[PDB]
RNA sequence: GAGUCGGCAAACAGACUUUGAUCCGGAGAUCUCUGAAUGGGGGAACCCACCUAGGAUAACCUAGGUAUCUUGUACUGAAUCCAUAGGUGCAAGAGGCGAACCAGGGGAACUGAAACAUCUAAGUACCCUGAGGAAAAGAAAUCAACCGAGAUUCCCUUAGUAGUGGCGAGCGAACGGGGAUUAGCCCUUAAGCUUCAUUGAUUUUAGCGGAACGCUCUGGAAAGUGCGGCCAUAGUGGGUGAUAGCCCCGUACGCGAAAGGAUCUUUGAAGUGAAAUCGAGUAGGACGGAGCACGAGAAACUUUGUCUGAACAUGGGGGGACCAUCCUCCAAGGCUAAAUACUACUGACUGACCGAUAGUGAACCAGUACCGUGAGGGAAAGGCGAAAAGAACCCCGGAGA
RNA sequence: ACCCACUCCCGUUGAAAAGGUAGGGGAUGACUUGUGGAUCGGAGUGAAAGGCUAAUCAAGCUCGGAGAUAGCUGGUUCUCC
RNA sequence: GUUGAGAAGCUUGCUGGAGGUAUCAGAAGUGCGAAUGCUGACAUGAGUAACGACAAUGGGUGUGAAAAACACCCACGCCGAAAGACCAAGGGUUCCUGCGCAACGUUAAUCGACGCAGGGUUAGUCGGUUCCUAAGGCGAGGCUGAAAAGCGUAGUCGAUG
RNA sequence: AUGACGAAGUGGUUGAUGCCAUGCUUCCAAGAAAAGCUUCUAAGCUUCAGGUAACCAGGAACCGUACCCCAAACCGACACA
């Protein structure tokens, strides 16, 4: 990242029971990402925005449900979710 | 290719005819030899692949003027 | 923005008003992201300002 | 360019409202239109806690072709065709029987 | 009792993938054939 | 010129628009990845790079380039002295797809012959190559018959005739005549064609205006009944609550383009045609094939796989064995429009065509579902009402059906 | 174990388009087996049964020639004189 | 109901809700019971066979409209070189939670690999990718071949190593 | 479930088909390749570049990962002996 794709990276943050509970117990918070943004791309977007010290980025890919549901079989986008941890101070 | 680079002459198709007339279709091929031709302009041996025909033009115009006309069509020796 | 007000600036000015408008459909995502964006016409809004900007910067520029 | 606007005085000259007047309140784009107080019709609505509707039978203008509906002419107190009279570089609607602006 | 229908999508890629159709003259009529018909599904 | 944020397919949200939105048309911009796919690789939609220039200090970013082959050109460059082969750069071009039509290469069998081998099917099907909007052919070394015709292509005849044919089954002309089109130009270098200007004409891609009807009866609703009118270069169009020339959209008719495309043209410029300079391994011949309606026949002519091989207008080709006389033409160099073929595609109009088991396989989210490893095969399934006015509310029932 | 398939019975519109129970043979080998690859239609492969080549084999499947041909079988729809 | 010798015609009640067609001509996809005809619907067999390993159940409690089958508890029984736990291939969300039971489940179902919604898969060290090659593939030039192509050098791929 | 503490946690024997072992012995049917790796130089490069060692600082990208897997989720049309 050199450019505007600092925006174009974190899609925004992730609001399950999980993610909450990562986020209070240890200093983790799951965002969704770009499918193509490297975790070092996630670790800088993090940083210049939300004004933060990220200290590991760890991601996944999760592909998308199908839904065989009225007159064929339809399917949800594949999307790419970060777990990022912090220092402990920090909160995001 | 069994084409005679000189005259363009290729294989071509027909008929064997028995005495009871079965007809078989067969190809004649043209006579084709690997000559060297010796170019005292290029002071060097050019082996072509040529028919028997072919060799007899080169003896009528010469290996100069039949090389100039494979230079013209195209196709390298 | 209307391209008239957009032709006007130079490419300097263009290429902020760029990544200003990239930091707001950054923040409108965000908002999205936790249901917290009461509006849904910036969204779209703010997407065609980026086209137009980035038409305006591809033909100034040439 | 349509012969029959919205906010437009005209008159029902089909129908079971034949011979009611009424403002178009709405144009549709299955040449159909709205007019106030024509074609109403008692809608069976399930109440619903949200948007704030009560339910019962609501009752409420439904939709008239707009063939069945013809401009008023106030002045002939009688229903008129519209014309466009293109002027030098206007164009308005007129009727047809006067030749008179509608407006 | 081992039925005829062994599968392993790296055997069915190379035997009838879209490159080992478009490598020969008669696979690439198949795409063809295929796309003529419209096909949604062209190889496999 | 007043609505709008596409459809299935709406519901709520949030908005835009007479500072002219949605929408329609022209021109631009952007245009991920795969695919000829072309930086290298690959299990298509993925993986890994390099070079240049710029900008960041970290672990990169932006822009461009990086396939192969052909042609041309420049620089280098062996065995080998000069060279050449080769190597590197650059410029131009090509590759792939598409239903048919065209030219060409290869080329069946079933079948028919009431069996079958010659023959037929058939130079068909199919495979392959190349080109173009058409292609091919084309300006007599052609017919004719002692009279003449006058390039090519296509239609009708001649005629199922002459002929051909295990003289079986079959195949099948030409001369002559009537038509459609019409055009001839050069190798002492042209008619044309292509491209780029250029002068005018149209045409196409959005649109605009567009006449004239009331009362009455039945009826849910009138366009239908009855009575009386009007328009028509517009009267058998589609809708509208039943059947409308006059209610709406249209129709006849008349206008319309900022911009792009196209076709005709008037000039101009190069480029090409272009093979140079009138045709030699050519004409003729022998052998073996193929084609000519013609299957060796008494077999001319064309063509060529093998082998040979002239003459030079005082010459040569043909006129169906062949010879003589006569007539007619000038091959071995080229270019050439029209009449002709086809329609995957776009528009309009039409039908004694279908109307949901029909018509496309497919009226419907169909080459889909499904079947198959795969090539491939391959469905079923339309209609509430004029308008959702799509049944508030009460009761039984599992807060069901 | 694994590979195999000699006997009986069952099953035969099966649990199964070739199986099961009980017995049986080989079980360091000319062994069994996974992954990947090569060979195919007058062709392949065959310790050879005309076996096998996707439940299809004295010449696979698929589309085309193709509506092959059928002196054979079946069928052929309203009325009256 | 009626008329004709017949194919058939005519009148009318009900249903239906917008089209039909006299007469005389003209055209045909013009008449069906058979073709082991084709498509759909529905019978008969018959409420019959069967409900898919003879490892096996009993009770109590709960929930629920409803419990032989769901959950829990107490017992019983079965496998244990598997009927347990994994890696690969193959599959692809079937995983977990909430709601639910029409259809699916050879019965019922409150339960489910079923329906609706949400959630869930975190790697410098595991496995790939990347490096290297086997068989084999493709293969610049090249050689060969009517065309399509065949073979193959330099190379470049290709794990099961 | 909830959050602190948490005793003992030692000897003997047996013992693999696992490891030493890609070893050893023996046989005949004679038992991958390439790279990584170590080392040597050629063209080049010669204050350079590069190499070595020490210290400091930082990094390790991308894809898979749920779940079944002698199975009701794979191949058998089935929740299929
Ligand atoms: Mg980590
Ligand atoms: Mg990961
Ligand atoms: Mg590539
Ligand atoms: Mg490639
Ligand atoms: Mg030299
Ligand atoms: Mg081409
Ligand atoms: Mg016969
Ligand atoms: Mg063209
Ligand atoms: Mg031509
Ligand atoms: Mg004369
Ligand atoms: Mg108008
Ligand atoms: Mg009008
Ligand atoms: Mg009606
Ligand atoms: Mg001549
Ligand atoms: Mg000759
Ligand atoms: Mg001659
Ligand atoms: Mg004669
Ligand atoms: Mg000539
Ligand atoms: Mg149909
Ligand atoms: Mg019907
Ligand atoms: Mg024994
Ligand atoms: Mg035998
Ligand atoms: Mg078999
Ligand atoms: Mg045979
Ligand atoms: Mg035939
Ligand atoms: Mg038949
Ligand atoms: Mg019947
Ligand atoms: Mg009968
Ligand atoms: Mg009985
Ligand atoms: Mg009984
Ligand atoms: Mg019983
Ligand atoms: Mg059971
Ligand atoms: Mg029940
Ligand atoms: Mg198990
Ligand atoms: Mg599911
Ligand atoms: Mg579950
Ligand atoms: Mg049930
Ligand atoms: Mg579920
Ligand atoms: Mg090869
Ligand atoms: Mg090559
Ligand atoms: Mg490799
Ligand atoms: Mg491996
Ligand atoms: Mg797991
Ligand atoms: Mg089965
Ligand atoms: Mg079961
Ligand atoms: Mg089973």
């Amino acid at each position: 990242m050199n450019q505007e794709r600092v925006f174009k990276v974190l899609l925004g943050p992730h609001i399950s029971e999980k993610a909450t509970g990562l986020a209070d117990g240890k200093s983790q918070f799951v965002f969704k990402v770009a499918t193509d943004a490297t975790k070092l791309e996630i670790k800088k977007a993090v940083e210049s925005l939300f004004s933060v010290k990220v200290q590991r980025v760890t991601t996944l890919n999760v592909k998308g449900k199908t839904k065989r549901t009225a007159r064929g079989l339809g399917k949800r986008n594949d999307w790419k979710k970060a777990y990022i941890a912090l220092q402990p101070g920090q909160d995001l | 290719s069994r084409v005679c680079q000189v005259t363009g002459k290729g294989p071509v198709t027909g008929n064997n005819i028995s005495h009871a007339h079965n007809k078989t279709r067969r190809r004649f091929l043209p006579n084709l030899q690997h000559h060297r031709f010796w170019v005292e302009s290029e002071k060097r041996f050019v082996r072509l692949r040529v028919s028997a025909k072919g060799m007899r033009i080169i003896d009528k115009r010469g290996i100069e003027a039949v090389l100039a006309d494979l230079r013209a069509r195209g196709e390298k020796f | 923005m209307k391209a008239n007000e957009l032709r006007e600036k130079s490419v300097e000015q263009l290429n902020e008003q760029l990544l200003g408008l990239l930091r707001d459909q950054f923040n409108l995502r965000m908002q999205k992201a936790t249901g917290q964006l009461g509006q849904s016409h910036l969204l779209s809004q703010v997407k065609r300002d980026i086209a137009r900007v980035k038409t305006v910067l591809n033909q100034q520029a040439g | 360019m349509q012969k029959i606007r919205r906010d437009d005085e005209v008159i029902v000259i089909a129908g079971k409202d034949k011979g009611k007047r009424g403002k178009v309140l709405k144009v549709l784009a299955d040449d159909r239109l709205v007019v106030g107080g024509v074609n109403l019709i008692k809608r069976h609505t399930k109440p619903n806690p949200m948007l704030g509707q009560q339910g019962g039978i609501v009752e409420k203008e439904a939709p008239l072709h707009v063939s069945n509906v013809a401009i008023f002419n106030t002045e002939t107190s009688k229903a008129d065709r519209v014309g466009f009279k293109v002027e030098d570089g206007k164009k308005i609607r007129v009727f047809k029987s006067t030749q008179k602006p509608v407006q | 009792m081992k039925r005829t229908f062994q599968p392993s999508t790296l055997k069915r890629a190379r035997v009838h993938g879209f490159r080992a159709r478009m490598a020969t003259k008669n696979g690439r009529q198949v795409l063809s054939r295929r796309r003529a018909k419209g096909r949604k599904r062209l190889t496999v």
